[PDB]
């Protein structure tokens, strides 16, 4: 396998977009499963969102090549040519041209078999009134939930970027919506189905009060980008890579965030009526697995939705259906 | 896009409210058909102006002037002559005073064929019967002798007012409506 | 002119502003304050505008079933199934079809027929609309819903609509009748 010059990401030599371009026939002929679908809304002239930053963490050299999730971008082809210059060095990446609102595109890309659908708008985020600004993101989300694959609908996992945080109320049903709750309290955000820029602006004050802690987030969130990699890109030559030395390949053995289930395997004994404190100590001792929180079903009985629980108390009761967020080294 | 966001908002607040929405473009109707809680079987309904407009016009290509007949039939108007009105305008305007209505056919229609029920409504009641909702249920327009009127059949009528069409619901047993001076039809059928 | 007929050719005009209907024809005796539906070009079926349709809000509310009656007719028989197949984004799927679905070809349509000749001409020759209605319904299953009559009787080609005439309404041999029909 090949990597970038700092050995942090998997890499390809430069290639033209039509090597990665697919028709609906080609996309549906491909065995797409456990993939990431990027539903991209863009005009050909609209500003670059930098899909490099979405794809690059999914290509961290932390992973084996066989466990890299393949990625398909569904969107405007003239826009994608413009970004392609930055994307062309990543493996297991393809493009289906045309609107993400079209159901034949979503079925051709096996939307029901993906591990994540990412709904993002590159359009200006300022057009018309504050209701219209999220029209495609809301309609795409609702359109995906309304489909059936009986030939599963709301069982497919979505993450939606919102231009106006107030539009979060339209993303789901039986939320009991209020206009005056902050975004972070709303059910779609608590479930991890929604995101917005407004949750990030405290990174000004955290960057001031502890610089080191901002590097902690980024090592994780970028999948391991570095000042060296940022400088190599700022040199304007594009992402240089190739075969690499055993000395730089040592950077593959680094920590990553993972999510694991208490339903089965050695930790299932804790899902069967144990407590979070027991699980934490056991997983740290036996595996070096450091637990940081829970992802729990909202309702217990019929919906698929789950919610985050950052760092529970030690006497917090577990369920066999719980999943736990973990820092992990292999 | 604004009107679709309004339906999304209304149905996010409560899914089961009947929403009737006016749309200007037919391709935008696909977006609200894909809303998770939109259902035509509850009577959620998109009145697409472009779909209707061009379909009324297409109908005049098949039957010249039918756009005018059918468009006049779907707004409430009442006739009202004037001395300045030429005789062709009095005929036209008398026609504009009629619009589409729905009523339950009386028990006297039960087990007639549709053609017999239409003859009866016209020749006696002065009412033009177009169609019937056949029991799930389906709308049948001018169906042949092979269909009977059931009990409690909804019929579709052309008449000057709803209170005129109510003759088809009040319509007596034949014993109580032989005289046919139609203002005399009233609920005292038995 | 086509002498190698002019105003004899049938037109339907979509109007963006209903007030412009007055420019469509000559000797209309135009007024700015008559509603569109009273104007001669609309009464003849030569003009149309969106403003005649907006009462379909209130009819959709007061009788949903009656809006499906109009549409079955006006779309030529589109259905929720067809609307869903199009909303699936694949385009209008088709091919050869089964005898079971081909049964939908035997359905009613609006047609227009003339009293000048054929079996119904006996009513155009000084009969009444009530006689015509009963006869056509009995002998043919043809359900008459109105007339399309020449505006002037003598020299122009224009005709006007008469929705559901009275039973004692006199017919003319030049009349045409709107009919619901099954073949
Ligand atoms: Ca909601
Ligand atoms: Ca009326
Ligand atoms: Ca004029």
């Amino acid at each position: 396998r090949k990597f970038d010059s700092t050995g942090m990401f998997h890499w390809c030599p430069d290639r033209p977009l039509n090597d990665c371009l697919q028709d609906r026939s080609q996309a549906s002929a491909s065995g797409l499963r456990n993939h990431v679908v990027v539903c991209l809304f863009a005009d050909a002239a609209s500003p670059l969102i930098g899909l490099r930053n979405l794809v690059m963490p999914l290509r961290a050299s932390n992973f084996h090549y066989h466990e890299l999730k393949p990625t398909i971008i569904v969107g405007n082809l003239d826009y994608l040519h413009r970004e392609w210059k930055t994307l062309q060095n990543f493996p297991k990446l393809s493009i289906l041209p045309g609107s993400p609102l079209n159901r034949a595109n979503l079925r051709a890309v096996n939307i029901n078999l993906c591990d994540m659908c990412v709904i993002v708008s590159a359009k200006d985020r300022n057009m018309e009134d504050p209701n219209l600004v999220d029209k495609e993101a809301i309609l795409c989300s609702l359109n995906i939930k309304a489909m059936t694959f009986d030939d599963a609908g709301a069982n497919v996992p979505l993450i939606t970027e919102l231009a106006n945080d107030s539009n979060v109320q339209f993303l789901d049903q039986d939320d009991d919506d209020d206009p005056d709750t902050e975004l972070y309290m709303t059910q779609p955000f608590a479930c991890g189905t929604a995101f917005a820029v407004s949750v990030l602006d405290s990174l000004m004050s955290t960057s001031y009060f502890n610089d080191n802690a901002l590097t902690l987030i980024r090592t994780l969130i970028t999948g391991g980008a570095t000042p060296e990699l940022e400088q190599i890109l700022a040199e304007g030559a594009g992402m240089r890579g190739g075969y690499c030395s055993p000395a730089v390949l040592a950077n593959r053995d680094r920590c990553r965030v993972a999510q694991i289930s208490l339903f089965d395997g050695p930790l299932a004994q804790f899902g069967q009526g144990g407590h979070y404190g027991e699980l934490f100590v056991y997983a740290l001792r036996h595996f070096g697995i450091l637990c940081i929180g829970l992802y729990r079903f909202r309702d217990t009985n019929p919906s698929s939705k789950r919610y985050v629980i950052t760092n529970p108390p030690e006497d917090f009761p577990l369920l066999p259906t719980d999943q736990v967020y973990v820092l992990t080294y292999k | 896009a604004a009107n679709i966001m309004r339906v999304i908002s209304i149905k996010n607040y409560h899914s089961d409210i009947k929403v009737i929405v006016q749309l200007l473009q037919y391709h935008n109707k696909a977006y609200l058909l894909n809303i998770p809680s939109w259902d035509w079987k509850r009577g959620d309904d998109a009145v697409c102006v472009a779909e209707l407009k061009l379909g009324f016009i297409a109908q005049s290509c098949l039957a010249p002037g039918f756009s005018t007949l059918m468009a006049n039939l779907f707004t409430m108007r009442s006739y009202k002559p004037t001395p300045e009105m030429s005789q062709w305008q009095t005929d036209y305007m008398r026609g504009t005073g009629m619009e589409m209505y729905t009523e339950y056919l009386s028990s006297a229609f039960n087990a007639l064929t549709f053609p017999e029920a239409a003859e009866l409504c016209f020749s006696k009641l002065k009412l033009l019967l177009l169609a019937i909702e056949v029991r799930e249920s389906t709308l049948a327009i001018n169906p042949g002798p092979k269909v009977k009127i059931e009990n409690a059949t909804q019929g579709f009528f052309i008449a000057e007012s709803a209170e005129e069409v109510k003759r088809a619901f009040y319509y007596c047993k034949n014993c109580h409506a032989n005289v046919s001076d139609v203002r005399q039809i009233k609920k005292c059928k038995c």
